[PDB]
């Protein structure tokens, strides 16, 4: 399971700095779960060649 | 006797009549290259062919 997808880096608001006693918005590549198959595009070298 | 117009009597203004022939000349911009030595065995193409 390794995919590529145009993803924004979380740029959070900072009004209550103290509220950042939160999990300091860790962010990760680690998907909680994979994508909907009908939304994915399976590539073989073969196709990429063409 | 040869039945081929080797030496011919001409007027003068008729001199240039010779023109006649077509002629197609590759523009200076282009490069003519013989792809004949690119027939090595270990070369694979992206477009598989029959």
């Amino acid at each position: 399971q390794v995919y590529m997808h145009r993803d924004m880096l979380p740029e959070p608001r900072l009004d209550d700095i103290e509220r950042f006693r939160q999990e300091g918005f860790y962010y990760t590549n680690m998907l909680e779960a994979p994508p909907e198959i009908d939304r994915v595009v399976q590539y073989t070298y073969e196709i990429a060649r063409l | 006797f040869i039945n081929k117009r080797i030496v011919e009597r001409v007027r003068v203004g008729q001199i240039l009549a010779v023109l006649n022939r077509r002629f197609v000349a590759y523009k200076g911009k282009m490069r003519i290259m013989d792809i004949t030595q690119s027939l090595k065995m270990g070369t694979k193409l992206a477009a598989p062919t029959v």
